[PDB]
């Protein structure tokens, strides 16, 4: 299984006596076991792309051939760990060496083999039964949150010949044995899957269930759905932290994966430092987010193969849990950083460049990336379902949208949560641009909204109409000063402000506003829009002659109603239950209608 | 590359063999005494392949040749219904359900257009959330209240089922889940919440004969 | 037929990108298909794009990941990719490789046709002289569609070009006052887009006359440059051997161009613009020109090669080279979409190169050509007036300019705006044209002769 | 409810026409099956060895 | 870039022939 | 009314779905008929192989045919052991002819260690010296190689010609 | 018309960037002139 | 240690520009250091760039003139370039190769480190906290440098980027509300400037805490590539092994980038964007990212790369690729220089992303953040008012506008203008800020909370 190094021209190593090798196989070059891949082959010689520095590699050094191509190791212990872009545990490398550096040629198994995991068989299987790919034959108890379900690896099937009894097993033992056509396969708790291969599913389903984030903006106006794909701009002043924390802390997904592609060292530290300190209430207990999270960390000075592969390593980990029936939410910190890594590799391979210097296949790679997300029907007899969402960020050089990476991304993702810096400078958070942002899942979610809430859809339609009109009136206001202006337009302007202030704006550093349940979000909007309609009618039905209602009359007459509307965001769901908050909102609705009634 | 749905030729027929073996396992697991005659008949075409040693390969050939009911979508729906029935009786395992109610609940599921998205499915998911939590729970007022309330909930489901909507069971679901999500630090609220249940329950001794 | 046994080789010389190079091959044939098996049993196929002596270069469709050098087993079929075709392919769903994906059987061939096809003898090609009624005023009036014409929709990411194509599939008839077999090549698209069309075809009740070819974003990029040929090859069978009128729709042709560009880079071919092969035009003509009627046979092929314009750049090689080959374009834009106008079809940069013969006396109404030309003049001028007024202000305009702003405003909301299910006749479209033209006095309608104005304008 | 009944019974008809078509197809091919086997088998049994047309010398 | 790539490849081809 | 039209649309989709599945069902039945024929052909070929007086002649052709396709200086002939006496004769009578048709001396050996699977109906496979180039000329390979090309004629012969096809171009 | 029609070059790129900066400065300076005139206009109209 | 006798070869296959191609070399390593002896007794150094079997290809550091293919001998060391490091080398001046040029002894090593090193394991990276004051108000009270960030100085050619760099070396240190060192590397520096750095550092007593590397414009271009690696190799030793804070200043990275392009050409690599290697991105990250804080140790490394912008275009790959992977920018302007302001740093386009953590109570002073934000707004407004004044005149301005003009004039004269030998600590810089802010009445300082104003504003 060994060959020899024939020569080194830099990061490219030529091997000889390596006839039995496949393209995009893996090799460990030299006595330090440098990680690389075989790209070009000719005769019994192979051209190896080495990820790490090749200094010191000699002619005649050994090359160890590894049968599996670039793959992700999947099994118990994946949760709570931080990995390199090519699946190297950074928390073990720094702890098994006492070093601060990643050793050159470091060879630490992705999942430690010194942990005795608590494994319980399904208790439904027997020796002699039939099992197929995707079937679950036992569960490992990792922590209080996520059960780590052990599936039969895809592309395997047969008759069960041995089932391990319940007990403590490590990742190097044998848990299940199966025989197919006389061939016996011994399986442990860990499966290996090529990172560039898409894990099969029974069927790909439409995404209909909302992604229940905790923000009023980026939900009511711009919905995301479980299994959907969105993009978020990543600029210093955009306030992207709000989405990252809100999505990772309170989301209705089961597993969070955060993927770095190749960011600044200090930025990777900020993510690695923040995440372990995040908590959420679960069963009344406060649990660390890292018990249901996995993170892949890549800085700009990591091997380019890892920075390019990081994005696919993340989604492979995501699909692994998708196949368990979990809802997984993956964030790519910067897909622009990935695209940069990809261009570098194309350059190293002396490929002809295309648009703005990027590889000709940039679009094909992004399209196949996002296509892997979605709600699916899982493999295996348990007839379980799950999904993967992608909320990858884009950060093109210069902030322009002409860069092929951002342009291609926007043509692929169905939701764009366009953020702005001006809003952050104004201290308005979340920093959502509103006019640029869009969601193309509004139709897909109409069935859910109609079934469970009914009035939500006309409310979000009116809300966008009010906000857009507020923008449309901007030129009239600038040239007029609200003097030569219709009273109906004054309602639009002042109510639109009310919406911007006491609905779309949310203060995540307050205990009452940490998370806004949907029923509260629609409650708040319903009363504001109901006010809008009542104010429009109060003016319009009396605007003929003699005795008319104006905004000055409405504002002065029922100022307590405008105050009560602004106060609605303070209804803390932790102390005031669903019935109490709805009851108080119902009282405002009645008081509001009566306030206008007193004017007619 | 026949790529039937998300599966290739070999994977498609492998998943069919798996689902058939699974139904046979579920049927013997749910009804080891073969009492549920009407339900078994609905699966005879897949149970006829059970209790034979095909070493996977001979039943796999039967699927490729077309001797088995190898329609993947029909098996998916029919398998889901059976395992959802297993969840119904399994999640209330401390209590026995009447055979007539098991068949009644089965028929109501079989008639459903899309069982996965039904209120029946959701109610079972909430029940399993509450019964899985208690599997490894420390003694404490909250967990004693949830355990006592869960035993009543399981007792009632064993008698009424889930598809036959009942205000009593629905109210108990809400109270149990609301307690479960309640902060562990707060004692007075969970005490008042439990006491509310005990005094509002129509009977005088809600737990007498339910728990030890 | 080919009676001699095919040879199997384990003589792979080396692998370089997507190309597997074999040596020691007996009498290599150019553009023959090779089937290869990987050490793990995976089967893949490719085509010989070059032969030299005992060597041959095979481009593998599925890809070259996992291809070995010692254990790889290849066999040469001995012919070119000739594909099975039959009439009963309508109602079937295939992948981009020509295999069924609807759980039905493989194709029970009536014959085998060369995927490369043959050029139609221009002496027997018959000029199109029949109009298709699309029901869309923006098309039927100012850019008519002939039966056998090639008209792509130039669009941009996020615009409803899929809805327009779907609409055309249902309400496309004739103006002779008819069931088209539709072949839909879904390449480089996501599941939801392919499911959108498949569902719409069933909703329309026409699925028994629809043949689908799917090659999704997660499918190999090399198969994406045979899918159009598979669709068109089937269309040729139906149209020219079974005299069935066929409508062939190719989804974002830009995924074809990108798949082609990748192959061009891999083979180090001479680039033209934006990295695309210098022969991109010739390759596109091979795909596009498989259209039109043939004298003496009652079939036809009509194409709608919809394509996405990268960054809305109308001069990008993809729309540019297409514009040179096809008989014009429908072209949608964002300026109409951003105002909730559907269909968002912008007539100004559009044209139909067969319109001059498919309209007028004996075809639709004798004033058709005159109405269209004047509407183009009025629409373009209204746009010119906005370009001026944006700087000089409304007070700088005279009555001669305000008329074009009134026309432009009424034109877009009355003529272009319709809705996904608004099916207008060609005669209704012209009547609407006149209603807009009657905004101006006769003297300003300078593209229309008085021999037409005197009859139609007074009404 | 009337529609569901009417729509449910339609498949029985689709199924009845399909069963007839399948039996008719089987009956038809039974008249040629033997002739086709003879023709196909003869083509297999007749080897016809040949040297590649481009073989030199 | 295109011309330089072909120049580098032609140089490699010339070198192989000389060996 | 709009929902009813959608309810009618739902009814038509169910009918559309039913007709599409019926079409696929009959198509699958038609493919089973083609498979039964091909499996019968395999059994008929086996019966022919059992007849020494025709099988030896078949082998004579099969061995020589493969030799012309490889045109190698060294040959290895692989067969199932049961047929070795006849393959030996097929080679002996094939070489004098090969040296005349190609004017090239070829060293043809039979592999006495590696054999074809016992479940192969009959025929031989021939390898070149380094076993990198092989020709497969067994009965199963020939049946599919021809049957896949003659299928258009079988389609008509069993089920009738397509009345809608007028031109053969 | 649509372009200044200067042949593509690094020299042209530099010139256009300087020309753009000049145009942007002129826009802002004239906008400030307009705003100052508008206030006085509104000052004088108020008077 | 190796303790293996070295092999010296006299077999030379040929010489091609800077490269010497050797033959019959036993088990050669890539990046191996060798020494050449010419017929005249002259010794040269070089490094092996390619090893294709027994054909080792070595790039000679010095010129290759005088080298033959018959007598020149090549001694192999059996190892790669490893730099002797110690604490004692701080206070020494070295050339690009690591040799002393200050008439002192060769470094007596405490260890040998591979100058390429390894990436720092992100799991042990600590987010930047405290501040390292530079002594220059324009970059202490406006865009301070956090103890662990990497913030570049972008300048056009001809601006005093070297004079500021020298001033930072003389003045920089800890806030002091003995463990601070500076490592300074100049790449491609001309003789006159190299003297400036050496003499200015020695004369002002700063040398005790400076490790100076000078790579002159006429020095080997390959040595210019390792120079920044040797500087960081020392910085890593001093910072992480000797528990101290190291400021690393890499001057004229643009000259490095040019040397990198030269090495790429030596390898016959096809140039990438604007002539630079396709791997320029990772090469800059390899240098830049070897900095920051680490868990469990009290040392730190910061960087201030200094880059000349070709043609003063920030879009150029050199400042673009740098800024894309650094945290903010200082940005030295030309208008301020032509106006005879030193330092000529423009505060409006500059940014320090980590300033939010660098400053505040416990690190600098309570009011630091508030003074910075208000000064920035006041300067931005003053520039806006100045633009207005040029159009409307002085008589058209109101009192508030005049206050902003007074601030603008005194801000540049008192706060930004400093002189090269006046060291303003962070507390003096803030006090100067307040002196300018007290121009305005309290009600106009909208960005400073009333609590801050009441504490600091008066007096």
């Amino acid at each position: 299984t060994f060959g020899y190094v024939h020569g080194v021209s830099g990061p490219v190593v030529t091997a000889c006596d390596m006839a039995g090798a496949a393209m995009y196989e893996l090799v460990r070059v030299g006595h330090s076991e440098l990680v690389g891949e075989i790209i070009r082959l000719e005769g019994d010689m192979a051209t190896i792309q080495v990820y790490e520095e090749t200094s010191g590699v000699s002619v005649g050094d050994p090359v160890l051939r590894t049968g599996k191509p670039l793959s992700v190791e999947l099994g118990p212990g994946i949760m709570g760990a931080i990995f390199d872009g090519i699946q190297r545990p950074l928390s073990d490398i720094s702890s098994q060496t006492q070093s601060i550096y990643i050793p050159r040629g470091v060879n630490v198994s992705a999942l430690s083999r010194d942990i005795k995991w608590e494994f319980i068989p399904s208790k439904n299987l027997r020796v002699g039964s039939h099992i197929t790919g995707g079937d679950i034959y036992g569960i490992v108890n990792e922590n209080s949150l996520i059960k780590h379900k052990i599936m039969l690896p895809p592309r395997s099937r047969g008759s069960v010949t041995y089932i391990a009894p319940p007990g403590n097993y490590d990742a190097s033992d044998v848990v299940l044995e199966l025989e197919f056509e006389g061939v016996k396969e011994k399986l442990s708790m860990v499966q290996v899957w090529p990172v560039r291969q898409v894990r099969p599913v029974t069927e790909k389903l439409p995404a209909n269930h909302p992604l229940l984030t905790g923000q009023r903006v980026l939900d009511a106006l711009f919905p995301c759905v479980q299994g959907g794909t969105t993009a978020i701009p990543g600029a210093f002043g955009c306030g992207k932290t709000v989405i990252s924390q809100s999505l990772s802390k309170y989301s209705n997904s089961d597993v969070i994966i955060y993927v770095g592609c190749g960011e600044r060292g200090n930025e990777m530290s900020e993510v690695l430092r923040d995440f372990p300190e995040l908590t959420m209430e679960v069963d009344g207990k406060v649990e660390s987010i890292m018990k249901r999270t996995a993170l892949v960390a890549n800085t700009s000075n990591m091997p380019v193969a890892a920075r390019e592969a990081s994005i696919y390593t993340g989604i492979t980990l995501s699909e692994y849990f998708r196949d368990m029936g979990y809802h997984v939410s993956m964030m790519a910190d910067s897909t622009s950083r990935w695209a940069e890594a990809l261009r570098e590799i194309s350059g190293r391979l002396a490929e002809m460049p295309a648009d703005s210097g990027y590889p000709a296949y940039l679009g094909a790679r992004l399209a196949s990336f996002y296509e892997r997300a979605g709600r699916v029907k899982c493999l295996g007899n348990p007839e379980r379902e799950g999904s993967v969402s992608i909320v990858g960020a884009v950060s093109p050089p210069g902030g322009d949208f002409s860069d092929p990476v951002t342009s291609a991304t926007l043509g692929i993702v169905q939701v764009f949560w366009g953020l702005d810096k001006k809003l952050a400078q104004r201290k308005h958070f979340p920093s959502v641009n509103w006019l640029i942002s869009y969601s193309k899942y509004m139709r897909a979610l109409d069935e859910y909204y109609d079934k469970h809430f009914t009035e939500f859809v006309p409310l979000r339609t009116k809300a966008k109409e009010i906000l857009q009109e507020e923008e449309d009136l901007a030129e009239i206001v600038q040239l007029v000063g609200k003097a030569s202006l219709a009273e109906t337009d004054k309602i639009t302007l002042e109510v639109a402000k009310l919406i911007k202030d006491d609905f779309l704006q949310q203060n995540g550093y307050t205990p009452y506003d940490r998370f806004c349940p949907f029923y509260k979000t629609v409650g708040m909007l319903s009363n504001m829009i109901s006010f809008y309609d009542m104010a429009r009618r109060a003016v319009e039905t009396t605007a003929q002659s003699d005795n008319k209602i104006t905004w000055s009359i409405i504002r002065e007459h029922m100022g307590e109603i405008l105050y009560k509307l602004s106060s609605m965001k303070f209804k803390d769901p932790v102390k005031d239950g669903e019935a109490k908050i709805k009851a108080d909102y119902a009282q405002l609705l009645e008081d509001m209608q009566n306030a206008f009634r007193s004017l007619e | 590359g026949i790529k039937m749905g998300g599966l290739t030729s070999e994977q498609y027929h492998s998943q069919v063999v798996g689902k058939i073996g699974y139904i046979a396992r579920c049927m013997q697991t749910i009804d080891p005494e073969n009492n549920l005659k009407k339900i078994r008949e609905d699966y005879q075409d897949v149970l006829i392949w059970a209790e034979k040693n095909y070493r996977f390969e001979e039943i796999l050939e039967a699927s490729k040749s077309g001797k088995c009911p190898n329609d993947l979508d029909a098996l998916s729906r029919r398998s889901l219904i059976l395992q959802e029935l297993l969840r119904l009786v399994s999640s209330i395992s401390p209590f026995k359900m009447k055979l007539d109610l098991i068949e009644s609940q089965y028929e109501k599921m079989k008639q459903h257009v899309n069982l996965w998205k039904s209120d029946y499915h959701v109610k079972l998911n909430q029940l399993n959330q509450l019964t899985d939590y208690l599997k490894n729970a420390a003694p404490t007022p909250k967990n004693n209240f949830l355990r006592a309330m869960t035993s009543v909930l399981q007792m009632q489901i064993a008698q009424y089922g889930i598809t036959e909507d009942n205000e009593g069971i629905n109210q108990l679901f809400k109270l149990g889940l609301h307690l479960l999500a309640m902060a562990n630090e707060k004692i007075d609220e969970q005490y008042h919440l439990f006491k509310g249940y005990v005094k509002d329950q129509p009977e005088e001794s809600p737990f007498e004969g339910i728990l030890p | 037929y080919l009676s001699q046994p095919r040879l199997t080789y384990k003589t792979v010389s080396g692998v370089n990108g997507p190309l597997v190079i074999l040596d020691h091959v007996k009498f290599p044939r150019y553009a023959e298909i090779v089937h290869l098996t990987l050490p793990d049993g995976t089967k893949r196929s490719g085509q010989v794009l070059e032969v030299s002596g005992s060597k041959a270069v095979v481009q593998v469709f599925e890809g070259t990941s996992g291809i070995d050098a010692k254990k790889t087993s290849c066999e040469f079929t001995g012919d070119i990719l000739r594909t099975p075709v039959s009439e009963d392919m309508l109602g079937r769903v295939f992948n981009g490789s020509g295999k069924p994906i609807d759980r039905g059987p493989v194709v029970l061939a009536e014959d085998f046709l060369d995927i490369m096809g043959q050029p139609i003898n221009p002496q027997c090609r018959i000029y199109p002289e029949e109009m298709i009624q699309t029901g869309i005023s923006a098309i039927d009036g100012m850019n008519s569609i002939a039966r056998g014409q090639k008209i792509p929709i130039f669009s941009a990411a996020g615009l409803p070009h899929n809805e327009i194509a779907a609409q055309i599939c249902r309400q496309a008839g004739l103006v002779k006052k008819e069931n088209f077999a539709i072949v839909f090549a879904a390449m480089g698209v996501n599941m939801e887009t392919a499911r959108f069309f498949k569902s719409d075809f069933e909703e329309n009740g026409s699925m028994d006359n629809v043949c689908l070819f799917l090659n999704l974003a997660n499918d190999p990029t090399i198969e994406r440059i045979i899918t159009p040929r598979l669709a068109l090859t089937t269309a040729e069978f139906l149209a020219y051997q079974c005299e069935k009128h066929v409508l062939v729709i190719l989804t974002d042709m830009s995924s074809y161009a990108e798949a082609l560009r990748e192959v061009s880079a891999a083979r180090e071919e001479v680039p033209g613009r934006r990295g695309f092969p210098g022969y991109m035009y010739t390759d596109l003509a091979t795909i596009y020109e498989r259209a039109g009627r043939v004298e003496g046979r009652n079939g036809s092929i009509t194409q709608i090669p919809i394509l996405t314009m990268p960054n809305d750049d109308i001069t990008h090689p993809i729309p540019d080279l297409t514009g040179y080959i096809t008989e014009g374009q429908i072209y949608v834009d964002r300026q109409l979409h951003n105002r909730q106008i559907y269909p968002p079809i912008n007539v100004l940069p559009s044209l139909s190169r067969l319109m001059k013969s498919a309209i007028g006396e004996g075809m639709t109404r004798k004033d058709h050509a005159d109405v269209s030309n004047q509407l183009y003049a009025c629409y373009a001028i209204g746009k010119d007036v906005q370009a001026m007024k944006a700087v000089v202000g409304e007070e700088a305009l005279t009555s001669d300019d305000l008329l074009y702003l009134e026309f432009l405003q009424k034109f877009e909301k009355n003529f272009i705006t319709q809705g996904p299910y608004e099916n207008r006749t060609v005669y209704e479209t012209l009547d609407i044209g006149w209603q807009l033209l009657r905004i101006f006095p006769k003297e300003m309608l300078k593209r229309i002769p008085q021999s037409t104005l005197s009859e139609f304008y007074p009404r | 409810q009337a529609a569901m009944g009417s729509q449910g019974n339609l498949s029985a008809e689709v199924e009845q026409a399909t069963r007839r078509q399948v039996q008719g197809m089987q009956s038809s091919q039974q008249r040629n099956r033997e002739r086709v086997l003879t023709q196909l088998l003869g083509m297999v049994c007749d080897v016809r060895p040949q040297v590649h047309p481009n073989y030199r010398i | 870039f295109y011309r330089l790539k072909k120049i580098q490849e032609k140089k490699k081809i010339i070198k192989e022939k000389s060996e | 009314e709009k929902k009813e039209k959608q309810i009618e649309q739902q009814k038509k989709i169910q009918m559309s779905n039913l007709m599409n599945q019926a079409r696929l069902k009959v198509l699958r039945a038609r493919d089973d008929l083609i498979t039964d024929l091909l499996n019968e052909a395999k059994q008929r070929l086996s019966k022919v192989v059992k007849d020494t007086t025709r099988y030896q002649v078949l082998l004579d052709g099969l061995v020589l045919q493969g030799l012309y396709q490889l045109l190698e200086p060294r040959m290895i002939v692989r067969c199932r052991k049961q047929d070795f006496p006849l393959v030996k004769a097929a080679v002996q009578k094939a070489i004098p002819m090969y040296k005349i048709a190609t004017k090239k001396d070829v060293d043809v050996q039979i592999d006495l260690e590696a054999y074809l699977p016992e479940d192969i109906a009959g025929g031989v496979e021939i390898y070149n010296g380094d076993r990198k180039i092989k020709v497969s000329n067994t009965l199963e390979s020939r049946l599919d190689l021809i049957a896949q090309q003659m299928m258009p004629e079988v389609r008509g012969a069993l089920f009738g010609a397509n009345a809608n096809r007028k031109f053969l171009d | 018309k649509d372009r200044i029609e200067i042949f593509p070059s690094r020299m042209a790129q530099t010139i256009m960037k300087a020309r753009l900066k000049g145009a942007q400065t002129g826009r802002n300076l004239l906008k400030k002139k307009s705003d100052a005139l508008t206030l006085r206009f509104r000052q004088i109209l108020k008077k």
